[PDB]
Parts: C-alpha cells; structure tokens; sequence
C-alpha cells in the first residue's frame, strides 16, 4: 500500500492495566490462551480503527509483533513454549447472515458461523504442517435453507484436538483466495479457494407475553390437533410425536419412533413440515444425502485426499434433531454400524488402528415400508424376514396406520383438495414455534428425592398385571422409556406432577405393539386398565434399583 | 458383473479380512496364474 505506515508503527508503541492483567493470564501452567479485546485498543487510539479497511491483511501480521514488545521486553519465557502467541481479535459488529456471504466481498474479516459435517482426523512439506476441515456456510433457516456452497475451512495448528465435528462454532477471518493450485504443480482445492483461518469456538421479548398463552389448557389440547392438519391424521400417533418434538448419572436412553403406512400418503412429506418448526434442518433426500449419507463407495482417488472418517445422519445432527427418511434406501452394512452406535449414543471401534468419538443427541425418526403383506402370513413378522431377528425387535414402539375403509376420512379429506387450488390462486403457528426454544434451553430441571418414589410406584402397578396368569414376560425397558415421556407432560400442563389420564393414553400407545404381535382378544384387558441368599437379592433389587444396599449417603456416613 | 477389483474389496469385509490382509493376496493374483484376472487387470491399466 503505502511506505509511511512503518513510520506511523513506530510513532504508536510510545485502561491499558488490563492488558497488563489480561497478557499474564498464561503462566507456568500453561494455559496456552490470550484473550484479545479489539475496542480497547480502538477506544483508546481512533487510529487503529482506521486501519480496518484499509489493511487488514497486514494489520494481523502488525498486531503480532505489536503484542511481542509487551513479551520480548517482559517475558522472553514464552518463546520456548509452542513457540507462537495466539492472537484472538474479537466479535467486530457488522454482523451480516446473509450479505456478506459473497465472493466479491474478499479481505474483510468476516463473522459467521457453521456446521462441521466430515472432517480426516483419522491419520497420525510446507502444506502437510497443517489439516483441513469441512464447514458450511448457510446456516439453519426457512429462508437460510437454500443448499449452499461448502467452505473450506484450514486450522492453523491452533485449534487442533479441540474441536470435534458436530460442534456450531461461530466462525470469524479474513477471506484471501491463496489458491496455490494454479500452478498446476499440486492438487485442487474446492470452489471457494480461500485459506479460511478458525478464530472462534462457541458453545458446545414475546416469550413474555408468550409464557402467558402457557398457562391456558384451551390450547394446551390442541397441540397435537394442529401439528398436522393437512390429512387430520390419528389423534393416537400425533400424541406421541408431539412427546418426543419437546424432548424432554448413567443417564441413557433410546427414543425409537417408527411409523407403517405408504409412501403415497404425505406421511413421506409429513416429516418434511416438522422442519419449519426445528431449529436444525437436515436433508435426508435418499441417496446423494449430505456429505456422507450412509452411502459407501471406493473409485478413483485424486491427487490427494485420504480416508474419509463415516459421518451418520445421528454425528450431523450433534445436539440438534436428525430426520431420516427414505429407510429402504439406506445400506445394509452401515445399518449395523449405527445400531450398536444409536443405541449408546456414540461411536465404538475396535480395530486397535483407528480411535475417534463423535456424539449423538437427536432423535431418531424414520418411517419402515412393510415387505409385501403386514400380518397375512400365520407366521410373526420378523420370521417371515431375510433380516436378522433380533435387530428388528430393537424398536419400543411400532406406529402402523389402522383402519383402511373410513368413509368419514374420504369425506374430510376431500374437501382440502379443492383447498390445493384456492392457496395458489392469485390474491391481492409462529408464536407457538417460539415456545418450544425458550423451554427446551432455559429450563433445566434438577433432581428431587422425595419426588421419584410416588412416581415409581405406579409403575410396579402395571407389573402386577402381567404377573396373574404368567411368567414375568414383560421387561423394564418399556417402561424405561415412559419416564421421560411423562417429563415432557410438566412442560404441557406446567403441574409439575402427572395425572393418571395423561398415562392411560400413554398406555395405549404402549401396548399398541402388542395389539399387532398379539391376537385380538387381548381387547379385553383394557376394562381392567380403566378400574386401575439368591432371593434376598432379587428382593432388594426392585426397590432400590442399586446392587449395594448401603449406598444411602455414604459419603457422609463414614466420615461423619 | 459389478465384482471387479474395485469393489471386491467390500466382498473381502464380510469374509473378516481387512484391506491390509488382501493387498498380500490381491497383488500376488497376477502370480498365481488367474485367467479371469490378468485380463481385468492388465488391459485396463493403460489402453482402457
């Protein structure tokens, strides 16, 4: 640019106590982090601000050596530990989600955020100093769901081992296109050909007046009469998904929601409206999903690129809610692979070569297509299956249509159709949508102890029905699951407790699958539903649920 | 048909053999005197 800038460096290395107290945060135990603070450089010198658009570039290259006068002449220490200062230039208003995300908009330190989808952590010259990740660029939106274009993003040795995919960082640089492939003497990068540097790590008012509509029941029974009000449904399916859409110490779990009815039936696209209202959109669309989409293949290499580690549809979702769809379609070898990993909620391998962990905290949503006939065949339905038998029985609750010749149905359903036209004729809840946010992340419930056992005690209750004409052919795991169901009822009710009607519908949903396994006359048992040493070891175990019986605080038993 | 070398590695993986385990057998077919296999291999690795 100009000469006159070395000059006017000198002149400004002749409140700042802070920077003081902020340089010696690193120490003999080597934290290795620097907090940096643009605004009160800023505040104090209006000069530096001035700087911002006129060079930048250099600017990081001069905040460097600016920020070793106060080491070099101090703490000549650090030169011997990493060997680099860490500089982390803060937030730097703007903010644009949409308008700066352009290639005309280069050597600007921009501030966004992202998504990791794959990445090649997986293996153990100036380039092969350094890796790369993938990130994405248009984030969750109705309107940000346009498919965008990837970045590509190169971790300066900094970052290193302390992120993990899956995780929304907010990502902030300058956006130089150092493509050094137009040589034609290497490899080729992707189309945004710009050395992205990662300089942020994050987390891993209506809703006031919103709260009030809380308290209102008129509304609270609705819920499930308006998520889905194209086809009117079955009240007895929309209950239970609106239970796993809330959400809601050895603390595991499985949620296995799986619906049985046709692909001609919106059902297919049902999955696709619930979108609008989550706050994390992911594309199932089949084969050719995002990035890695259950899909395996091995062609050609090119000049040079490694394995790829194999991202499930659970890791791309990470914290978020993942919908799968198109189940058919997916591999058959991968199917086992996730099976073991949903079920843990994590990533194992034993291969003794290669060692990673990704998370999984969504919840798993797809719907089965029946092989030929349902229940024709006098044989069960996993037996009348090329699959493997157990695997198939790993589902708590299995969701079919009932019922196929309603007339009722015909007559309401009909109506909507004319209904298609009127939409898209010319013409001169998003409250709701809202609520389900502030709950879900604002409130956090702890654990009571004098709570848990009047809860618990009604669950012995649906034991002892099984326990007349048997032999205990019933197990905890069903029940396992309806504990976190009837957590999702505080936030509806807002009772803090549960009443036996909530349940009784939720009994139903459970024992629907033994309506499909079991002949029809089991009908009769929901008239009771509505009226309602080796030993010494079983004896305890059912009334505290722990192997030792002196784990009552023992803690303070000991030593006090 | 579709079980030529460049996806009769995923067949290996049902037999319990890694990558690592077939590359001392996939490389020393041509010395074994396969018929089927010096054909695939040969006349495509140049000519295609």
């Amino acid at each position: 640019p100009r000469l006159e800038i070395h000059h006017r460096f000198k002149n400004f290395l002749r409140g700042h106590n802070v920077f003081k107290e902020r340089i010696s945060d690193m120490c003999k135990e080597n934290r290795e982090s620097l907090v940096v603070n643009y605004e009160d450089l800023a505040a104090r010198e209006h000069v530096l601000a001035y700087f911002l658009p006129e060079a930048p570039a250099e600017l990081l290259q001069i905040f460097d050596e600016a920020a070793l006068e106060v080491v070099l002449a101090m703490y000549p220490k650090y030169d011997r530990i990493t060997n680099h200062i860490h500089v982390r230039i803060s937030h730097l208003p703007l903010v644009e989600e949409l308008r700066s995300l352009r290639q005309l908009h280069l050597n600007q330190l921009i501030r966004t955020s992202g998504v990791v989808t794959s990445c090649t952590g997986v293996l153990p010259t100036i380039y092969q100093n350094y890796q790369r990740i993938r990130i994405q660029e248009s984030p969750g939106k109705v309107a940000a769901g346009r498919l965008p274009r990837s970045k590509d993003a190169i971790l300066l040795a900094d970052l290193v081992d302390s992120c993990k995919p899956g995780d929304e960082i907010e990502l902030t640089g300058i956006y130089h296109n150092n493509y050094d492939g137009s040589l034609n003497t290497a490899n080729g990068f992707p189309v945004f050909a710009t050395v992205i540097l990662a300089n942020h790590v994050a987390k891993k008012e209506d809703v006031k007046m919103i709260t009030s509509l809380s308290k209102d029941q008129q509304i609270g029974e609705k819920i499930f009469a308006s998520i889905a009000p194209s086809i009117y449904g079955h009240e007895d399916i929309k209950r239970g998904l609106a239970l796993a859409l809330f959400g809601g110490h050895k603390v595991r779990g499985d949620i296995n929601v799986l619906l049985c009815g046709d692909p001609g039936t919106a059902k297919s696209q049902f999955l696709k409206y619930i979108e609008k209202v989550s706050s994390r959109a992911i594309f199932t669309t089949g084969q050719g999903a995002s990035a890695v989409g259950l899909t395996a293949y091995v062609q050609r290499h090119p000049v040079s690129r490694e394995w790829t580690l194999e991202a499930g549809a659970l890791v791309l979702a990470d914290r978020g809610v993942c919908l799968i769809d198109e189940f058919d379609k997916m591999n058959d070898q991968d199917r086992t692979s996730i099976h073991e990993a949903m079920e843990q909620q994590s990533i194992s391998i034993s291969k003794a070569g290669i060692v990673t962990s990704l998370q999984a905290r969504c919840t798993v949503i797809a719907a089965a297509n029946p092989i030929g006939g349902r229940y024709d065949p006098s044989l069960t339905f996993s037996e009348n299956v090329d699959l493997t038998e157990p695997i198939i029985s790993r589902f708590d609750i299995l969701c079919v249509v009932r019922d196929t010749v309603d007339p009722v149905q015909d007559e309401m359903l009909a109506r909507f159709v004319v209904g298609s036209h009127v939409r898209h004729h010319p013409s001169n809840q998003e409250v709701l949508k809202k609520y389900i946010i502030y709950a879900k992340e604002r409130v956090h419930p702890k654990l009571n102890q004098m709570d848990q056992d009047k809860v618990a005690k009604m669950y012995s209750d649906l034991r002892k029905e099984s326990m007349a004409t048997g032999s205990i052919p019933i197990t905890v795991r069903h029940i396992e699951s309806m504990i976190r169901m009837a957590e999702a009822h505080a936030r509806i009710h807002l009772r803090d407790y549960v009443i036996e009607d909530d349940v009784n519908m939720a009994i139903r949903v459970m024992l629907e699958s033994f309506i499909d396994t079991q002949k029809f006359s089991v009908m009769r048992s929901m008239r009771k539903t509505f009226a309602r040493p080796e030993k010494d070891l079983v004896d305890k175990a059912r009334q505290i649920n722990i192997h030792n019986l002196s784990a009552f605080y023992d803690s303070e038993l000991f030593r006090m | 048909s579709q079980v030529s070398e460049h996806s009769i590695i995923k067949d290996f993986t049902k037999q319990k053999y890694p990558e690592h385990a077939i590359h001392k057998v996939l490389q020393l077919m041509l010395r074994r005197g396969e018929i089927q296999h010096r054909m695939q291999r040969k006349v495509l690795y140049r000519l295609k």
